[PDB]
RNA sequence: GCCUCUAAGCACAACCUGCGGGAACCCGUACCGCAAACCGACACAGGUGGGCGGGUGCAAGAGCACUCAGGCGCGCGGGAG
RNA sequence: GCGAAUGCCGGCAUGAGUAACGAUAAAGAGGGUGAGAAUCCCUCUCGCCGUAAGCCCAAGGGUUCCUACGCAAUGGUCGUCAGCGUAGGGUUAGGCGGGACCUAAGGUGAAGCCGAAAGGCGUAGCCGAAGGGCAGCCGGUUAAUAUUCCGGCCCUUCCCGC
RNA sequence: GAGCUGGGGCUAGGAGUGAAAAGCUAACCGAGCCCGGAGAUAGCUGGUUCUCCCCGAAAUGACUUUAGGGUCAGCCUCAGG
RNA sequence: GAGCCGGUAGCGGGCGUGGAUCCCUGGAUGUCCGAAUGGGGGAACCCGGCCGGCGGGAACGCCGGUCACCGCGCUUUUGCGCGGGGGGAACCUGGGGAACUGAAACAUCUCAGUACCCAGAGGAGAGGAAAGAGAAAUCGACUCCCUGAGUAGCGGCGAGCGAAAGGGGACCAGCCUAAACCGUCCGGCUUGUCCGGGCGGGGUCGUGGGGCCCUCGGACACCGAAUCCCCAGCCUAGCCGAAGCUGUUGGGAAGCAGCGCCAGAGAGGGUGAAAGCCCCGUAGGCGAAAGGUGGGGGGAUAGGUGAGGGUACCCGAGUACCCCGUGGUUCGUGGAGCCAUGGGGGAAUCUGGGCGGACCACCGCCUAAGGCUAAGUACUCCGGGUGACCGAUAGCGCACCAGU
């Protein structure tokens, strides 16, 4: 839970873009991380991929 | 299908077969042959809806031709 | 279109790869010096030094990245 | 659901709660009699089979999952040594202190 | 590729050249490879295309006897005769 | 309802501890490791190649290649050895090869031509190769790569500017 | 040299190819091979099962593209008169 | 309804009743191949225009989005906007279509119009309001089940093949258009009165249609759809859901004993060895939704046809009919027809024109030479139910990292 739709649906597109390039940014950091075998287990790892999913969900539904 | 009339099919089938007769003129009649072969016309050069000549046949061939079902001359 | 590169391949030499030059790593395999240079371009400060490639029976696609005379940080 | 294998089908294969519907009972006087609505699962009891037979216990893990639950009480020690939580033959289980401190215990079962 | 030119646009901006900066991808590489890794179902004295094939001797020569570089002793060893 | 069909399927005995070790190009010795070594490692005699039992390019096969561990079975004996097991790692190119160029056979194939239907043919154009064409070479460098990685030397095509 | 050859392809299996014996056509083509007619027909060949009671056979005659089959008779067996 | 990150049980970490896992339905992504369709091609790979950010362009310029195959109509203009094709176990009709084997040979025949291949429709196609059947002046769509009937009958009359009307039953059900006659026009020739195509008339069910003159007459007649919610059935999970405990031989009891209850639900299955009452989300029985598909059924939509005589008359087809050569039919050349056609002649528009099995007279039937038509039968990939159906060499061959 957190995050959510429309609201995220209220940050319009120029955002809901730049948002999600960092959006990957983060993750990608995550990958190097694991491969690293230094942190543990990102229950995020995950969800961060997913939000971002949805994200361009609604996103793109909004009409892109 | 390029072999046909165009106004109407008429194209094969032909169950031949010769045998030996003399019957109702006296006594009975024989078989033999088996065969199996066509039978139709011929195609003259016509023309509809920006050129095309057409084809079919004889029969037909003098109607249409003379007429025109879809396309004249 | 979005994300970029993958990560960093890391091995005896890669290890010393990256160290010493270039940058060695998994890509995707898509991308080519094109499409690939870049995403490093702008994902790693130093520009579009160079670069070769690679892939093999695995999954992942090898590529280089030789080195903007400047930083690379031991453990990437 | 009309035939012996499609009990297989709607309870573990579908709706895995359709396997709470394993975690169904009763239990002592007091709750049980007063009804029978409304469960808790990870509640106290007191199987009533097998040599453990007659014992007293409590719900400590609604594992529905392997099919049945675990009773702090019932249990075994390995041949290493330590001891351990046994399996919870969903069959044999008896609930009488309706676990319910917890209002939303209370506001289901009893 | 080199020269001839229509369409056609350049014809102070079309092509040739000169210097200076800028750009250069996609997939293939290991090792086997007169072969136990290739076909013969097997580590089967079977076949498989191109490159000088090192020397000394023999009239010459990828034929021959010994050996250069490199390769190997055959993947079962003893013992009577 | 079964011996029983040179029956089908599965197991299990025969001959039998005899027949075979896949070329009569032979080995033997010292040390070393190991639970255990005719059969592994180092070393010293000795024998066989040598037009090969040479390195090389291809085609085919695709990790079989290296490195650290290990031998249950495959190795027609062993086996600490392996082209066997698990794990990790290895092969980078503006100029080498294939394409981003060209066509003959041939194959496709808008138009065109004929089949009962499926189909047949087939122009131009396209597919089609160690045939045509095209811009480099020598040394170094790891457990493996290399005309690609190092470096020294030699270039080509496109683009913008003048 | 109607020379040997790699690589690329064309023909095809009642039809091909064949300096031609019926050869070769994915190791036995006198007409390939797989699936399908289909479990083809098959006087020939085998094969043809637990006990027990009762009786007791022919290996001739007549006609057959019939003679090592089978029709009809003759010899068996059970039910009633 | 309170546990979970799938089969992985293991390490390391974590979401959750201010309704997690999962059950539903409708979604947004859907990389590359495959009818492939942008172009090429040894599938799953490699190549091109337009827009596109502008993007690292650290003092230097790219993927993404996209887009477009070809045969089909035709608002033709320069052609813009709709359909198709590929599948698919079995079943369907058409197109084409065979030997074995029987006949104790084998040429006729049979297996058969079967097996196969091809095309294509569907969820069902097939077919379908009659130039039909037959003869009691009798019957009426087509289809399918029983029956007719192994009959009438075909035939080296040998092996075999082997109809149909009628009666019983399931279902019902009817409609259109050229069909130049009328008028409307639009386009031609070239102005008249010609052909032409869109609008109505009519647009035939069982003989009518128009055109004329007088009687007309002045509201219940919905199909194959069209429509509205209706019970929309199902769509997976919907959820309650009668009633025993002690004692006991037991490693285990639900067994052996004692008392106790249920009950439209003693169907079975799971429960440590055989329970109606322990679990069962079962039969008892009632339950249940905002999205995906019906009949029933309610209504208007209702599309739509619906009466009288008369007149010289013009109006469902290009080939019926006839000769030869085949088909199908029970018909194998036959005394041999009907319907269907391969070639050649080439009629009629209601006293017309086929038909009732050579033909002919008379009687009796029917009205062709265009089209649409749900329901009654077939078939199981799918889901369920049930078994004098099987148990790991049986069953599909394959009970689970097998069409491998």
């Amino acid at each position: 839970t957190v995050l959510h739709v429309q609201e995220i649906r209220d940050m319009t597109p120029a955002e809901r873009e730049a948002e999600l390039d960092d959006l990957k940014t983060e993750l990608l950091n995550a990958r190097v991380q694991a491969a690293g075998g230094a942190p543990e287990n990102p229950g995020r790892i995950k969800e961060l991929r997913k939000a971002i999913a949805r994200i361009k969900t609604i996103q793109g539904e909004e009409g892109d | 299908m390029q072999k046909d009339l165009h106004p109407k099919a008429v194209p094969c089938k032909i169950i031949y077969q010769g045998q030996v007769v003399m019957e109702t003129m006296s006594t009975r009649p024989e078989i033999h042959v088996d065969v199996w072969s066509g039978v139709h016309p011929f195609w003259t050069g016509e023309e509809r809806f920006l050129d095309t000549e057409g084809r079919v046949d004889k029969f037909n061939k003098r109607f249409g031709d003379s007429y025109r079902r879809g396309s004249k001359k | 279109s979005w994300d970029v590169i993958k990560h960093p391949h890391v091995t005896e030499k890669a290890m010393n790869d990256m160290d010493f030059n270039k940058l060695q790593f998994a890509v995707d395999d898509r991308a080519s010096k094109g499409e690939v240079a870049d995403a490093v371009e702008e994902q790693y400060d130093v520009t579009v030094e160079q670069v070769n490639t690679q892939n093999t029976m695995d999954g992942e696609k090898k590529a280089v990245v030789r080195l903007s005379e400047d930083d690379d940080q031991e453990v990437a | 659901s009309k035939q012996p294998d499609k009990q297989r089908k709607s309870q573990r294969r579908a709706p895995l709660h359709e396997r709470h519907k394993q975690v169904r009972a009763t239990l002592s006087a007091d709750l049980r009699e007063e009804y029978g609505v409304r469960v808790n699962a990870g509640d106290t009891v007191e199987v009533l089979r097998g040599d453990f037979a007659g014992e007293e216990g409590e719900v400590i893990n609604v594992d529905l999952d392997k099919a049945v639950i675990h009773v702090e009480d019932v249990t075994l020690e390995k041949t290493d040594g330590e001891e351990v939580p046994r399996p919870l033959d969903t069959s044999n289980v008896r609930v009488t202190d309706l676990d319910l401190e917890d209002e939303k215990r209370e506001a289901r079962l009893e």
